[PDB]
RNA sequence: UAUCUGGUUGAUCCUGCCAGUAGUCAUAUGCUUGUCUCAAAGAUUAAGCCAUGCAUGUCUAAGUAUAAGCAAUUUAUACAGUGAAACUGCGAAUGGCUCAUUAAAUCAGUUAUCGUUUAUUUGAUAGUUCCUUUACUACAUGGUAUAACUGUGGUAAUUCUAGAGCUAAUACAUGCUUAAAAUCUCGACCCUUUGGAAGAGAUGUAUUUAUUAGAUAAAAAAUCAAUGUCUUCGGACUCUUUGAUGAUUCAUAAUAACUUUUCGAAUCGCAUGGCCUUGUGCUGGCGAUGGUUCAUUCAAAUUUCUGCCCUAUCAACUUUCGAUGGUAGGAUAGUGGCCUACCAUGGUUUCAACGGGUAACGGGGAAUAAGGGUUCGAUUCCGGAGAGGGAGCCUGAGAAACGGCUACC
RNA sequence: GCGGUAAUUCCAGCUCCAAUAGCGUAUAUUAAAGUUGUUGCAGUUAAAAAGCUCGUAGUUGAACUUUGGGCCCGGUUGGCCGGUCGGAUUUCCAACGGGGCCUUUCCUUCUGGCUAACCUUGAGCUUGGCGAACCAGGACUUUUACUUUGAAAAAAUUAGAGUGUUCAAAGCAGGCGUAUUGCUCGAAUAUAUUAGCAUGGAAUAAUAGAAUAGGACG
RNA sequence: ACCCACUCGGCACCUUACGAGAAAUCAAAGUCUUUGGGUUCUGGGGGGAGUAUGGUCGCAAGGCUGAAACUUAAAGGAAUUG
RNA sequence: AGAAUUUGGACAAACUUGGUCAUUUAGAGGAACUAAAAGUCGUAACAAGGUUUCCGUAGGUGAACCUGCGGAAGGAUCAUU
RNA sequence: AUCCGUAACUUCGGGAUAAGGAUUGGCUCUAAGGGUCGGGUACGAUCAACUUAGAACUGGUACGGACAAGGGGAAUCUGACU
């Protein structure tokens, strides 16, 4: 009411987080920034409550302001940035390197990378536009404004980026046959190859998508995401490589090593 | 539709930034502005050749359709370039396991490029306000 | 504001008060078992009417149906774990029909009693 | 204080709605300027995200477009001559979009002069070359002309200029002059 | 855990209620009360009244420090540690409380903005500004207050303040310095007919208007109006540039001008390095702050569809002066009777309008439930509304704000 | 209902019973209540068929239009065998469900490419058939209800999987090593009406079509 | 005009209960816990009460519509022996 | 640059006066209902209740009630080829 | 005089100018309301009315400016009324 809302309570914030319904009445509300709020690990859930480097918000705020960790490149000292999906999170320090990407339940993972493959991310193009003085330029998933593409570079393609220069390395086109993620939705975290898309010209473009395994399923165009061709991908992939066995089978790998 | 002497108000009636320059001359009539407002709703004759304006109109004018497709049939055509459908729909009450009849009525602006009559079957699309109760414009007639 | 905590109650009371038959049983039970309350007998009867809804809920769904499949060998196993249903009974009827005492004899009060110990439920 | 709600005037159905939500400021309205002609006086408002509007009073020149030959000019505002959503507005000479008024007519005649070489109403190599290289290209109009006469050209006001505190326009031409022409005429 | 029992009769079977029976994150009260964990709690009646005290302030290496403050630097004679005060900048519009109003209103889910604003983040993004622009200029950088402070005071009193004297800025407030080239206009003069010219000026971004481009399913010929790029002037002719949406007068670009004229760094810390024609010479790093536009995010506003309790001992309602619609204008951040002028006569209704009542905020949900259902939902989450009642408004991106002003009661 | 000089009912004592750190009373509400009745009431006499007929908002509404037969393909269950040491294969008799084709059966296509599976056959893996199986764009295109699947429906709550809060209510933890340096499983899943979105089916129930042919093909 | 046989449609009647029903009784009051052919109306313990009040019709008499307070454990149906 | 003051306009609190709606509430007297009470007057119904009961309507009477017209059996008649 | 608004009761015709309120000048304008002629077998010209509504401006807030011109309401007795 009357302006932005600066608080979360718990119970409100999403629930892939695995936040506590106890140890407090507030979460961290992600600061503006190139991610959506819903889709944000931020920082301080990623220090504290995943690799378990922090016990506090003091202790995060620690390490992020004598600047031991960077978010694609840049430092980021904020205890509240929202880090989001292929989000790349350098920490000199221990001279680790993690790529944000999703579990197939649903919740980010700790997929840790190399250095010359942290030094690259995926982009999904949202728009092309013309600017002014008639410069063309890409927005992708992540508020990245990117001038003079390819002109073949279209909406709903996957671009790399090179995370030193905002630069173009090379780019994927959305066509059947192509490995995605899916990012968002009751699918997140699955990976399938896509065989053809459903047009419906008015709204909501669909998508169908198979596994390795030949389970199929459904979803809209705004939550995929091309990652490459069948077989190799453009990234490394996390455990899981997006499934999604069944509980059954869950329990019965959970009982085969145990 | 009628016709209806199409300069009849106070203020010339003309599609805005359509200069017929003086100077050169040729055939077409008038520099006659339309658009395809897509969604595969056919353009028709009487709005491509017509004289009317209709700032209202979906082909002629400057509004959109985008939103809901909806379909009903006309029990009024006493205003003028508006008219009210009945959309008649099926209520289900899950204690009885059993529907009722509802109704809305609907107003939906109507431009001259169709000719519509009651109990003529039209099917309409969300515009922008165009009143204080009309947020959808007629599209397509599917009767006579 | 914070988070509420969860909460339940684990018994319910019987609908007939004074039900001779009920009040002997539940005595003979309170006498072999040492028992303070009545409450422990509901108690065991509220468990057993959940298990006993589940066990109906499935079996009125298909065989080779996955929930069924999932959540009833959850069960069984969940009941021989401690006992109350034996290795020989694992096919959903018998977790139906199973008993009280099924589950009052697996009390450590009463399991002492049997590996000696002490001589006596109360005790 | 003027409210651009609607949670005041009744439903279509003719129901009083109750008094839901005292009146809040992102519907707000405000006074009109009703913009005179002489002696520019403009005031500044500041509406909403900043985004200063610029309230005209008293306003006296105006850019003033000539379209079949693709030009546009400042001139003085004489006054109104016709308004169509009220009279009272000529009357009063105030001016607002969709205003017939009258203009000097002098920066025109002269670009002609200067453009085209003939005249309007009744010497260097390079300038006869222009003249006559912009041939049949000036024998615009028979209204126009006329009005050049008197150097009195009717135009329209195109702009808000109690919203952004211009009178700019179009001067009028064809199908659109014959009709305003039949309207102030009559009598 | 799909259960019923007592009471009408002299007795029987019924209908039928009364009574019993079990439960209640449903309250109260009575009696009693030893332990562990967990934990609601002035909602119901009075959205009745409030003593007192607290609840929103805030700084770094990095806007302003001669504290006549504490220190000691001793690298410092301009400052250069720490630092009250005050100026500046942000925030105070979040949060928390309550449920009075409110019955297609809120709200739920589902839509849209091709109908608009958006501080902050995040990413990109101004070589064009000396105005007769050949002394008109400070660009190694221009000007004026003023606070805090000193001191004189007023009042019984308040987070009251006056007069007098200083002094700063990322305050106010002006204001320069950076390419070249191309294209357009005027155009001196040479003069030709094929006709050419030196020179001057304009050309960023933002505002306002008018105009133009923003295209395309396919293939060849006839000659001309004038020759068009080059000519072996027969005429070889190609090259020609055009993005997105389901859809636009979209994005964007180009002409003409328009503006009382926006922005385009007179800011700050740390490091102090390279090149010499050794001058306080020319270059030069990591950052902070600020700034135009676009996009992004946090939102906001409006909005589509369907859905809400009782009542007909409420059946007709709306429309004077807005009801339904049209044209135009005004206003708005924007759509729209939101308001105005003119015009028309519409719009809702037994499929329950309109009116009345609610011991009615709405949902998520809770209790009890064989199944179906009944009742509840002030209350830990979401949305809305309010700050004793009304109304109005400043500041700001954002409030019709109330631990902010103005008035009336 | 007890109590009117032998009170099993009052005031007490004794004993006994029920729940038990809880038990009772009041009010409200739920079940009981098939005493609200969609599931699922009753209406001759117990309360209740309007005096009788007609009739407008509604509810309901006869039958009929592709059936039958064949040929194939590959799935799920089974079944000897267990050719593995109470786990599985594949050739098998059958059942269960899908798809395609032919039987008079266009079960929308226009322009094009992959020409696809290709008379394409080079000596037993080669030089060259038919547009969707991959896309583009178009001519168009009877309308619903219904049902399947899917997406969507915040989290908490609910049901529910796993697991030491010492059990439990809970919580989302935790577990395992040479514990010297560390390793690792998780934090599932389901429900979530109605409205809207897409999708397959196309019986059931409505709707339309060519009849003074301004009808279809071409 | 009568007789015989048959048939459609009526007013009814006799016998039985397969069935129904609390029974009296019922060819419908059956095909209803093995609960759904279609549809309208009415009732929810007895009184107060078809009262009061308000509307509406009516010349009026009155009709139609129609509560509440309060009170009460029984009123009532069909049969049984006295 | 700019204070006091000020013209007109829209927003419009609040007050007064009327009107209207609703909810509570007083009231001489009047007219009912309910109960209590071993009250007074009768005895209308239950049997053919001593004139068979009842319905509608109308009139009348201390009161139950009586009478007239028409109807019903819930009748005291399922019955005279 | 124009506009608004109008109760009980009622023989439904009335009550009713019920009650009770606002406005009204001068000036300058605007709008609407008409007749007669004209067209091979939509309009133009011309002529003349006082009626209504509205807006500005104006004044020592005055304006049916003199004249002219209802006081009203709640009830009773009584005669129906003219
Ligand atoms: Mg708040
Ligand atoms: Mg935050
Ligand atoms: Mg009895
Ligand atoms: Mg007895
Ligand atoms: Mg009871
Ligand atoms: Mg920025
Ligand atoms: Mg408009
Ligand atoms: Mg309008
Ligand atoms: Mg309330
Ligand atoms: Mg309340
Ligand atoms: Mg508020
Ligand atoms: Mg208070
Ligand atoms: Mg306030
Ligand atoms: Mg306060
Ligand atoms: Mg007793
Ligand atoms: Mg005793
Ligand atoms: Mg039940
Ligand atoms: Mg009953
Ligand atoms: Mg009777
Ligand atoms: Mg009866
Ligand atoms: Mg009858
Ligand atoms: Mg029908
Ligand atoms: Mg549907
Ligand atoms: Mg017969
Ligand atoms: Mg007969
Ligand atoms: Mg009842
Ligand atoms: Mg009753
Ligand atoms: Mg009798």
């Amino acid at each position: 009411a009357r302006g932005p809302k600066k608080h979360l309570k718990r119970l409100a914030a999403p629930h892939h987080w695995l936040l506590d319904k106890l140890s407090g009445c507030y979460a961290p509300r992600p600061s503006a920034g190139p991610h959506k709020l819903r889709e944000s690990l931020p920082l301080i859930v990623f220090l504290r409550n995943r690799l378990k480097y922090a016990l506090n918000g003091r202790e995060v705020k620690a390490i992020l302001m004598q600047r031991h960790v960077k978010v694609d490149g840049k430092v980021r000292t904020d205890t509240t940035y929202p880090a989001g999906f292929m989000d790349v999170i350098t920490l000199d320090a221990t001279n680790e390197n993690f790529r944000l990407v999703y579990d197939v339940k649903g919740r980010f993972a700790v997929h840790r990378i190399t250095d010359e493959e942290a030094s690259y991310k995926l982009g999904k193009v949202k728009k092309v536009q013309l600017g002014k003085k008639g410069v063309p330029y890409v927005v992708t998933h992540d508020g990245r404004t990117i001038r003079y593409p390819d002109p073949n570079i279209k909406v709903n393609d996957t671009v790399k980026i090179d995370l030193a220069s905002g630069k173009i390395t090379d780019f994927i086109k959305f066509d059947a046959g192509k490995l995605v993620y899916v990012t968002g939705g009751r699918n997140l975290g699955r990976i399938g190859t896509i065989v053809h898309k459903e047009r419906h010209d008015g709204g909501f473009d669909l998508v169908h998508i198979k596994d390795s395994l030949d389970n199929t399923f459904v979803t809209r165009l705004n939550n995929v995401f091309v990652i490459g061709e069948q077989g190799k991908p453009y990234i490394s992939l996390p455990k899981g490589k997006g499934i999604k066995l069944s509980i059954a089978e869950e329990r019965d790998r959970r009982r085969a090593q145990q | 539709s009628t016709e209806l002497t199409v300069q009849s108000e106070r203020a010339f009636q003309k599609q805005p930034h359509i200069f017929n320059n003086p100077k050169v001359k040729t055939s077409k009539r008038t520099k006659r502005w339309y658009k395809n407002a897509g969604l595969g709703f056919k353009t028709p004759k009487t709005a491509i050749e017509g004289s009317y304006i209709d700032k209202k109109c979906p082909f002629t004018g400057l509004v959109s359709i985008r939103g809901k497709i909806l379909t009903g049939t006309v029990v009024s055509t006493k205003m003028h370039r508006t008219i009210v459908i009945r959309r008649a729909y099926l209520h289900y009450i899950p204690k009885y396991n059993r529907y009722e009849k509802r109704h809305k009525n609907v107003p939906v602006h109507v431009s001259p490029a169709f000719r519509v009559q009651v109990g003529d079957i039209v099917t309409v699309g969300q515009c922008r306000p165009i009143s204080k109760t009309v947020r959808f414009n007629v599209v397509k007639v599917s009767a006579a | 504001p914070r988070a509420p905590r969860t909460y339940s109650k684990t018994y319910s009371t019987p609908k007939r008060p004074y039900e001779s038959s009920r009040l002997d049983a539940e005595l003979k039970l309170a006498g072999e078992f040492g028992l303070k309350n009545k409450k422990e007998i509901y108690r065991i009867s509220f468990q057993l009417s959940k298990i006993r809804r589940a066990a109906r809920d499935l079996l009125t769904r298909d065989e080779k149906d996955p929930k069924r499949l999932f959540e009833g060998n959850a069960l069984i196993r969940r009941l021989v774990r401690v006992g109350v249903l034996s290795e020989d009974k694992k096919k959903l009827d018998y977790v139906l029909a199973l008993k009280v005492e099924d589950f009052l004899e697996r009390r450590l009060q009463t399991q002492v009693y049997k590996l000696g110990l002490a001589k006596s439920v109360h005790h | 204080g003027i409210s651009r709600d609607s949670r005041h005037k009744r439903s279509a159905t003719g129901a009083k709605r109750a008094q839901f939500r005292k009146k809040r400021k992102f519907e707000l309205g405000r006074q009109p300027a009703n913009t005179k002609i002489g002696a520019k006086r403009i005031h500044s408002v500041r509406t909403r995200g900043g985004n200063k509007k610029y309230r005209a009073l008293r306003i006296e020149t105006g850019n003033f477009s000539w379209a079949s030959e693709g030009i546009s000019k400042k001139t003085r505002i004489a006054g109104v001559v016709y308004h169509p959503s009220n009279n009272e507005l000529v009357r009063t000479n105030t001016l607002t979009k969709a205003a017939i008024v009258q203009i000097d007519a002098t920066p025109f005649r002269q670009w002609f002069e200067a453009h085209y070489g003939q005249t309007l109403g009744k010497k260097s190599k390079n300038a006869e070359r222009k003249w006559a290289a912009r041939a049949a290209s000036a024998k615009i109009e028979s209204s126009v002309e006329s009005q050049f006469s008197a150097g009195r050209l009717y135009a329209c006001i195109s702009s808000r200029p109690g919203q952004s505190g211009r009178c700019d326009g179009y001067i009028l031409e064809g199908e659109e002059l014959a009709f305003y022409l039949r309207r102030l005429t009559a009598k």
